[PDB]
């Protein structure tokens, strides 16, 4: 309960502070002024229109290193086991493995972005 | 069964249709995809931890693990499919009929 | 007497935040052979008020081309996560004890980017989304090496709660053990709070503001206090890292002067680094981290799981 | 109604689930993945599983980041649908709210439903174990003997994470 | 299927131990000395019968150990006992390390007045072994028998009678 | 691709295949197979044309929707069960969920549509591990899981793969798009004697795999892709015309070839168990395979096809390709059939 | 298994985590661990022809463990009878209820 | 330093899970006898709510063996304030 | 002699991938030549998470204690002195 009454009354705040912001000034609303903002001049183009992304190989190792660290977030965890020397094995195994597909993705220039 | 079972299977079987019903982004589709193995894990870990499999407790995060190779297996073909086309339409790939 | 105590949280963090304005302007001044806000109120102790009042007066807008709906939640996610991110914290006693304090700040530290990215994206208007973007490019860089970082420094302390970090470094402050961590987990929560040399998301003199050029008035204040709470909000999670301030159960009130000390230092650590440095490009942002923080935060990962094992100094799990 | 809290989350997370099925431009699709997510998180910890709930929610917020990325860059078009500009969109969002609606409407009148098969409308904590005082949490017990029990687990994933770097940079390199 | 025999509410009384678990705590030690006979039968009792009903005059016993042990306590060292537990209540995680000034002196109180010494590190954690006159459940699991195994094949592996006798083959 | 990366990927989707028929456990048998697609992908993009592209994604989405029902059984497999062994599974629900999905994978109908295509769009390489090497980890699954499949279920996908495989192939002249229907025809014969012997499930799956090798490695010897362009092969090498003709009329299943092995042991399976209606439409419809198997006999070793002026250039240069096992994949293919009573070392 | 590698080796790939009653850590024990301990040594080396209906009962408890479907049908019903006699005016729950 | 302190700290943690030891017999006790007592409490309350039901026999098991089986929280709960039922469905998940 | 220009040269061009690579060495290395590694296994035997469940004494069990306090059963006094 404690958890959902401090997410609810966070949230809440900041909704009021948005209402309040709303309604309480004078408004003047016409065409230009709410025009899409362009440096003064008007924008060539929507800004819908797709949006090249050169960095879209370590986006997705991104994905998969990301996975890595939930396979190794429980190890404070398993460093209590008895069976320690299983354990410290597998545990360095798994990180040489991230650090080898680091290694490759590396040497491969693919955290190079595309030019 | 509980009655958490109904909206669990209920949210799988709604990732399979829509799914099985493609309209015409990839992407769209492959948010699909990822929402069906949200809903099997969410199926898995109640059933793992309701019934106290202890061992079973990691099987939801390996289940995660392959998850993100999917994903990410299905942006790398997304980034093919739009360098060939422009778009990640579907009706692009129909080359293959012929 | 619990909504007394969530009141007696956010109130006075939004002050502190408030204050924090004053603080980096005149911080920033004196550094720049200036003197920063000294009229409005003695030495500029109103000007918050001001400011505050005269946005919340101000007319809020709503882009012509925008997504109504996106653009008014962005503001309201900032705003509410970044309060949220204070409950767990120990000062000495948390408002939420949680048994996985570290992975709850993790988790809703990775749901307030996209606050930058649904502002950016529902303002549509093109500074706004290339904003934006660079907000998914920065979190790109920093996360996975964020929680490696914080995963090899819990190899000490044994357990994902925040209190236990205080009975951690009861003897001793972590800072010296770890060090090299301390050294890359900085400079990532200055990645992670957009701060100066990585203001990439709002890139004044590139972008113009970047992810929040279409916000006025009301709304655009929401990010602003929803970002400097972060900045506090980091550099408190810092100090109970790596700075631990011993606990007396029966004087809990040293406890907070002591960490108190501690968290406005390592804040005004951020305006002074603000004061100094020329901004990082973003693409060089991507390989500072991936390629520098990255492979030495996975070897000291691997070396601090070994550490303990091999020194038989494995924490208690409670 | 605080008993049924396992239930109402879950009615939001096939809520979400409509959302992102019904499949608008992928932005917001991955925002009805977000809120799907972030409830089941909330199912799952309330099943004992605090670092179950937490990681899946971590995970997918990751995810999502990356998707939005690639949406603006590769699925995007000038009018990026939502459920309402949509006329198969929309039918397929009330369709599933509808099937929803009445399938929740149901099981609390009855305490059960017949819906294809049979399920219980009691309340979720009926099923829950009576009788707990451990020193530790059963859930990290689990995940924590990856590492000792799962040796074959952990080989076959992160040989399966190595080669799927090798294998992400073969197919995009065009 | 069967009506489930439960004890009547007559059966499941006994006086009970009503303090709070930091005067629990304190007396842990000290306790776990001084009641292990009676302890021990009723944990050898619940593990091999299974049953919480099996067990019932052994947790009666447990409980009138622990009655008899807190009335020394109160009888010869109350002040130095309710100095230390009071301690150990303060503590939100009740640890002993915040009173080990308190401990002392409950902890010499006792050695004089009745001669208890503290067990050491890893002296209540040890398996030990436990003497009772209840003989060993025969059937704790109400197993039914095991159905017969199949007939086993035995004999001398001869060769295949005029080969594989598929169609035409002759070998 | 670099050959150290080419030979890591290979060995990546045969130990997906080795994972999942050595693994006991539900869970492993996912992973195996997911780790099987995941390297496979890149075999598939290897030459980087939009064709492939087209393939791999098809391919991609039909395998990564099939996995997610395997997964869907699994777990509804462990509420009503509570363990994870690989064998029946305690759910009918579960089975038919798991059935489907390892249709999906084998590409059965009318869950085939992707077989045609994809194969077309992939190298003979590729395509030659697709058809063979892919068919094992769904079927040593079926082998596992047939005690608690539905009957009427497994047989009517038999019996749809076997009419649209046969009518399928009569339409096409691509060589790969043959190969394909023709696979799927063939999938049928395993399945339909599937619940009755998985024995001989196994003797045919061999058998099927021999055939598709030796057919596949003919074509990379000559890199024909198509009927007009393999006509051309009676003016490169006669020999070829003859090994394809006998491995033609084997796949046919006519007697004393090899291919009639599984056809006929099939048969007397079925009539053990007093099927006879299903086998005799089964037989009859395999026709329509001996006819478009014909077709190819006809423009390729039977009758001489015009050719070119350009193809004297290629008299003068003996073949280079590795054509690896090809005399002892073709003997296997054809000259078999005295042997049949072998058919005990699969018991 | 297909091909019973682990068996010829003896080694333990993945038959750990087959069943919820084997071995656990810190011995933690599942919550139907005695239903599926009785279910697996009734079945044990006679073939599931035979398991299917001479070890029924065991694997009939087995899952009611599991699922708990007759204790939800008998609970519900109970229930039920309570609301017909509290509208009716015909029972007063106890004070400890 | 911090090898000196874990290790000192692994030697409290010993002392604290010992003096559990020392204590589950008592509570162990305790436990079954409140188990046993609201078991049987909701006997008492099935007879007078299903005296009328035609085919209803009071305190039937679902299983076939005679086995001690644990309750679910339903069954033990089953007819109790939803205050208490949520204080033991959901009290320790929800503690802070 | 190529050990060392080939370990000065990645010093001054990479010095962070060499800082990399020897603290990874250590992390392997070190526990297997490290004398306390054997008492990180013996401290977590020694934690008891589980009630230690007495044993029926059937009259020939010698090494078994009937009293915590009693001579017999594994001591941590090793654990004292560390
Ligand atoms: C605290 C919440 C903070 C957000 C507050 C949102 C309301 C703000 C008021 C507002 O929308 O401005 C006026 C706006 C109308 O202004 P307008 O310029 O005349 O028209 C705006 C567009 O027509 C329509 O506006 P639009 O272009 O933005 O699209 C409408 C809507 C699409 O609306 C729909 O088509 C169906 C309803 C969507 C909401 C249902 C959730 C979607 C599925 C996910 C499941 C989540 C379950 C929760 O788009 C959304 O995606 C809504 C996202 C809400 C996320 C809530 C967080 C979860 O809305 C109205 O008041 C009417
Ligand atoms: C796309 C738009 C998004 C807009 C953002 C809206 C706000 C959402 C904010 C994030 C929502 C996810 C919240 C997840 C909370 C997880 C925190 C946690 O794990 O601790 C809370 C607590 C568990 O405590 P623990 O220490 O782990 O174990 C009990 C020991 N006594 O467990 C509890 O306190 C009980 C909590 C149960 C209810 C959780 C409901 C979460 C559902 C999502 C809302
Ligand atoms: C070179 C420029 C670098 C710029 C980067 C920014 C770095 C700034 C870092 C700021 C924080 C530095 C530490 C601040 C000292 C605050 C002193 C204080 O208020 O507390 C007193 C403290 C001893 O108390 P205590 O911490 O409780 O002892 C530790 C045992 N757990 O202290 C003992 O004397
Ligand atoms: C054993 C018990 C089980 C029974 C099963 C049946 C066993 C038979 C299995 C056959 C296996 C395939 C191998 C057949 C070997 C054929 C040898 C041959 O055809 O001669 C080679 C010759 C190739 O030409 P070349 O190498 O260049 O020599 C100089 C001529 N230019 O060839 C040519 O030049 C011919 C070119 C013209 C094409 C004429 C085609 C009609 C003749 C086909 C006869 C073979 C039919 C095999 C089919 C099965 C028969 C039962
Ligand atoms: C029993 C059946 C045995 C079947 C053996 C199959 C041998 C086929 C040999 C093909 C001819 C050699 C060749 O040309 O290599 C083709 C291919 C390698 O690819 P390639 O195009 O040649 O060059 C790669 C450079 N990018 O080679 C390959 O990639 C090998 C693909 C075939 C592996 C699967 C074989 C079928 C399944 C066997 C399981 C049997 C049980
Ligand atoms: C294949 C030759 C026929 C060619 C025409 C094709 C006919 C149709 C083919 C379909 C299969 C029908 C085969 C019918 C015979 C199979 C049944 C059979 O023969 O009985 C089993 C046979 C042992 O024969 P058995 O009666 O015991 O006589 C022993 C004589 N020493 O054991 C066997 O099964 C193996 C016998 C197979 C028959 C061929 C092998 C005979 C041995 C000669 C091999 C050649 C040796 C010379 C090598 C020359 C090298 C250049
Ligand atoms: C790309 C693939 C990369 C694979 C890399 C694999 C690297 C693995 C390096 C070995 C890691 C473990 O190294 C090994 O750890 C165990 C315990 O932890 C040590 O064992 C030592 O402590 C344990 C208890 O802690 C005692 O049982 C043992 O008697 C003692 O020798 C070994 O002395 C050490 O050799
Ligand atoms: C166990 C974890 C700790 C071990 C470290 C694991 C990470 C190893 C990272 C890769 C190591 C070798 O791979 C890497 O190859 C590329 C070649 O393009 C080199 O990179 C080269 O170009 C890039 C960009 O200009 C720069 O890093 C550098 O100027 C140059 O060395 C790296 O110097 C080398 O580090
Ligand atoms: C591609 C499809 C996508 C949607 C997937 C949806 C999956 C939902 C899985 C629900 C599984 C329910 O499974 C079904 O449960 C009921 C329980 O009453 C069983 O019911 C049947 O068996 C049990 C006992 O064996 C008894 O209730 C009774 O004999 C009979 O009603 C069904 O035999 C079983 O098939
Ligand atoms: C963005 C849209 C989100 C939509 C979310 C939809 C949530 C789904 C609604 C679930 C409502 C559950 O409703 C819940 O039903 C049970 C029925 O027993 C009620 O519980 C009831 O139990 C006893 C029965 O003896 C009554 O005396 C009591 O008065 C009543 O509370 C709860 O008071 C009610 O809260």
């Amino acid at each position: 309960m404690n958890l959902m009454l401090a997410l609810l009354t966070n949230f809440t705040l900041a909704t009021l502070l948005v209402i309040i912001a709303f309604w309480l000034p004078q408004l003047n609303v016409y065409s230009e002024k709410t025009s899409p903002y362009e440096c003064g001049f008007d924008p060539m183009g929507s800004a819908r229109l797709p949006f090249s992304m050169k960095f879209f190989l370590v986006a997705i190792t991104f994905l998969l290193f990301d996975l890595e660290i939930a396979l190794l977030l429980p190890l404070p965890w398993a460093s209590q086991t008895a069976n320690l020397n299983t354990m410290l094995t597998m545990a360095l195994f798994l990180i040489i493995l991230l650090a080898v597909s680091l290694a490759y993705e590396w040497t491969q220039k693919g955290l190079e972005w595309t030019e | 069964m509980s009655m958490v079972y109904m909206n669990i299977m209920m949210a799988f079987t709604v990732s399979l249709v829509g799914l099985l019903m493609y309209r015409s982004h990839l992407m769209s589709s492959l948010l699909c995809l990822e929402g069906m193995m949200l809903s099997l894990f969410v199926m898995a870990a109640l059933t793992i931890l309701n019934s106290h499999f202890t061992l079973a407790s990691m099987m939801p995060i390996i289940l995660l693990v392959f998850a993100a190779c999917e994903a990410a297996l299905g942006l790398s073909l997304l980034v093919m499919v739009s360098n060939t086309y422009g778009t990640d339409y579907v009706q692009n790939l129909n080359l293959l009929q012929c | 007497m619990f909504m007394i105590n969530i009141l007696m949280l956010i109130i006075p963090i939004l002050l502190a935040v408030a204050f924090l304005t004053l603080v980096e302007r005149k911080v920033l001044g004196y550094m720049q052979l200036r003197k920063g806000p000294n009229v409005v109120g003695p030495y500029g102790l109103l000007q918050p008020i001001a400011d505050a009042i005269k946005l919340f007066i101000k007319e809020p807008l709503r882009p012509a081309t925008s997504s109504a709906s996106m653009f008014i939640l962005a503001p309201i996610m900032a705003l509410g996560l970044a309060l949220t991110m204070w409950i767990p914290l120990p000062m000495p006693y948390p408002l939420i004890n949680m048994n996985l304090g570290v992975l709850f700040m993790l988790a809703m530290s990775s749901l307030a980017v996209y606050s930058i990215l649904w502002s950016g994206w529902a303002s549509n208007s093109k500074y706004a989304l290339i904003g934006a973007l660079r907000a998914v490019a920065q979190t790109i860089s920093y996360e996975v090496t964020l929680a490696i970082i914080l995963l090899s420094v819990l190899l000490m302390s044994g357990s994902f709660t925040l209190s236990t970090l205080i009975t951690t470094q009861e003897q001793m402050w972590l800072i010296l053990p770890a060090w090299p961590l301390a050294m890359m987990w900085f400079i990532s929560t200055l990645a992670e709070t957009n701060r100066a040399p990585f203001d990439l998301t709002e890139g004044e003199s590139e972008l113009v503001s970047g992810f929040n050029v279409e916000y006025a008035a009301g709304p655009f204040a929401l990010f602003f206090m929803a970002e400097y709470a972060n900045i506090i909000m980091m550099n408190i999670f810092t100090a109970i890292l790596f700075l631990g301030t011993s606990h007396n159960p029966h004087m809990p009130e040293l406890y907070t002067i002591n960490f108190t000390i501690k968290s406005l230092l390592l804040t005004m650590s951020f305006l002074w680094i603000r004061a100094s440095y020329p901004r990082f490009r973003y693409d060089q942002l991507m390989h500072l981290l991936w390629k520098n923080f990255l492979p030495l935060t996975l070897a000291l990962c691997m070396w601090h799981v070994s550490l303990p094992i091999l020194t038989s100094g494995i924490p208690p799990q409670t | 109604m605080m008993l049924y809290i396992v239930f109402i989350l879950s009615v939001i997370f096939v809520m979400g689930f409509v959302g992102f099925s019904s499949k608008p431009s992928p932005i917001y699709g991955g925002l009805g993945l977000i809120v799907s997510g972030g409830v089941g998180c909330g199912i799952v910890l309330n099943f004992g599983g605090s670092f179950l709930g937490l990681m899946v929610f971590l995970i997918y917020l990751g995810g999502m980041m990356v998707v939005f990325g690639y949406t603006t860059a590769m699925a995007t078009e000038q009018y990026p649908e939502i459920w309402l500009s949509n006329k198969a969109v929309l039918g397929a969002f009330v369709t599933g709210l509808l099937m929803e609606f009445f399938m929740v409407y149901y099981v609390l009148k009855d305490k059960e439903v017949e819906v294809v098969f049979e399920f219980n409308g009691l309340g979720d904590w009926v099923i829950y174990d009576t009788g707990d005082s451990g020193f530790f949490s059963e859930e990290a017990m689990g995940i924590a003997a990856l590492y000792s029990y799962g040796t074959w687990l952990v080989i076959v994933t992160g040989w399966s994470l190595l080669i799927g770097v090798v294998v992400i940079m073969e197919i995009t390199r065009g | 299927p069967g009506i489930v025999e439960l004890p009547s509410l007559e059966d499941l009384k006994v006086q009970e131990v009503k303090v709070s678990s930091s005067v629990l705590k304190a007396a842990a030690h000290h306790y776990g000395a001084q009641c292990d006979k009676p302890n021990k039968e009723f944990m050898l009792c619940r593990w091999e019968e299974k049953d919480p009903r099996r067990c019932l005059e052994e947790g009666k016993l447990v409980n009138q150990c622990a009655l008899e042990f807190f009335r020394q306590i109160k009888r010869h060292c109350a002040e130095p006992f309710t100095e230390y537990w009071t301690c150990i209540d303060y503590s939100g995680l009740q640890l002993f390390r915040r009173c080990r000034k308190q401990q002392a002196q409950f902890d010499e109180c006792v050695l004089d007045k009745l001669g208890w010494v503290r067990p050491d590190l890893g002296d209540l954690s040890k398996v030990t072994k436990v003497k009772t006159d209840r003989p060993l459940p025969e059937n704790p699991y109400h197993s039914r028998a095991r159905p017969e195994p199949n007939p086993e094949v035995e004999g001398d592996l001869k060769p295949a009678r005029h080969g594989s006798r598929l169609f035409f083959w002759t070998m | 691709m670099n050959p150290i990366i080419f030979i890591i990927i290979l060995l990546t989707i045969m130990l997906g295949t080795i994972i999942v028929m050595i693994s006991s456990h539900w869970l492993l048998v996912w992973i195996g197979f997911e780790m099987n697609m995941l390297a496979i992908i890149p075999i598939m993009m290897k030459n980087h044309n939009p064709r492939a592209t087209e393939a791999s994604t098809k391919y991609f989405l039909t395998q990564s929707t099939a996995s997610m029902l395997l997964m869907m059984a699994v777990i509804i497999n462990l509420m009503f069960s509570g363990q994870w062994t690989v064998m029946k599974l305690f759910n009918p629900m579960a089975s038919m969920l798991m059935t489907m999905a390892l249709a999906m994978k084998l590409g059965m109908a009318p869950f085939h549509f992707w077989v045609p295509e994809v194969t077309q769009g992939i190298p003979l390489s590729s395509g030659l591990i697709l058809l063979t090497w892919q068919k094992l980890a769904p079927m040593s699954v079926l082998y596992q899981i047939f005690p608690s499949i539905n009957l009427n279920l497994i047989l009517t996908l038999s019996v749809l793969s076997i009419l649209i495989g046969g009518w399928g192939g009569l339409n096409q002249t691509q060589l790969r798009k043959i190969m394909a229907y023709s696979s799927i025809a063939h999938m049928g014969w395993m399945t339909a004697v599937l619940p009755y012997n998985p024995t001989m499930t196994l003797l045919n799956l061999i058998i099927y795999i021999i055939m598709t090798s030796t057919m596949f490695t003919m074509f990379m010897a000559n890199s024909t892709t198509t009927t007009l362009s393999l006509s051309h092969t009676w003016n490169k090498t006669p020999i070829m015309t003859v090994l394809i003709l006998a491995t033609l009329l084997s796949m046919g299943g006519l007697p004393p070839l090899s291919g009639f092995m599984p056809k006929w042991m099939i048969i007397q399976e079925m009539t053990k168990n007093n099927s006879i209606i299903l086998p005799t439409f089964m037989a009859i419809t395999a026709l329509l395979n001996l006819y478009f198997y014909m077709r190819l006999t006809y423009s390729t070793t039977l009758t001489m096809f015009p050719s070119t002026n350009n193809m004297k250039m290629k008299w003068q240069f003996p073949l280079m390709k590795k054509m690896t096992f090809l005399p002892t994949m073709v003997v296997l293919s054809t000259m078999m059939l005295p042997l049949t009573p072998m058919l005990s070392v699969l018991e | 298994p297909f091909f019973d590698v682990q068996k010829r080796l003896g080694v333990d790939l993945d038959r750990w985590m087959t069943i919820q009653s084997a071995e656990q850590p810190h011995k933690i024990p599942s919550r139907c661990h005695a239903f599926e301990k009785e279910w697996i040594e009734c079945a044990h080396g006679i073939g599931s022809i035979r398991a299917e209906k001479e070890c029924k009962i065991e694997f009939e408890d087995f899952r009611e463990c599991l699922l708990r479907q007759k204790t939800m049908k008998r609970l519900h019903a109970i229930r039920r009878q309570r609301e017909k006699l509290i509208k009716e005016g015909k029972y007063t729950p106890p004070p400890h209820h | 330093s911090m090898m000196k302190w874990n290790r000192e700290r692994r030697r409290l943690q010993i002392e604290d899970f010992e003096a559990r030891i020392a204590l589950m017999p008592l509570l162990q006790a305790e436990k079954d006898r409140r188990v046993l007592q609201m078991l049987r409490e909701n006997l008492e309350e099935e007879a007078t709510v299903m005296k009328d039901v035609p085919g209803w026999k009071v305190g039937e098991s679902v299983f076939h063996t005679t086995r001690w089986v644990t309750p679910m929280m339903g069954e033990l709960y089953g007819l109790r304030a939803s205050e208490e039922v949520l204080s033991a469905t959901y009290g320790f998940i929800w503690y802070t | 002699e190529r050990v060392a220009a080939f370990l000065k040269n990645v010093w001054a061009k990479e010095p962070v991938l060499v800082a990399s690579f020897a603290i990874a060495g250590l992390a392997v290395i070190l526990p297997t030549l490290s004398p306390y590694t054997k008492y990180s296994l013996m401290i977590n035997r020694a934690t008891p998470y589980n009630y230690p469940v007495p044993l029926r004494d059937d009259g020939n069990m010698p090494d078994v204690p009937s009293h915590p306090q009693d001579p017999q059963g594994p001591s941590l006094e090793w654990l004292k002195r560390l």
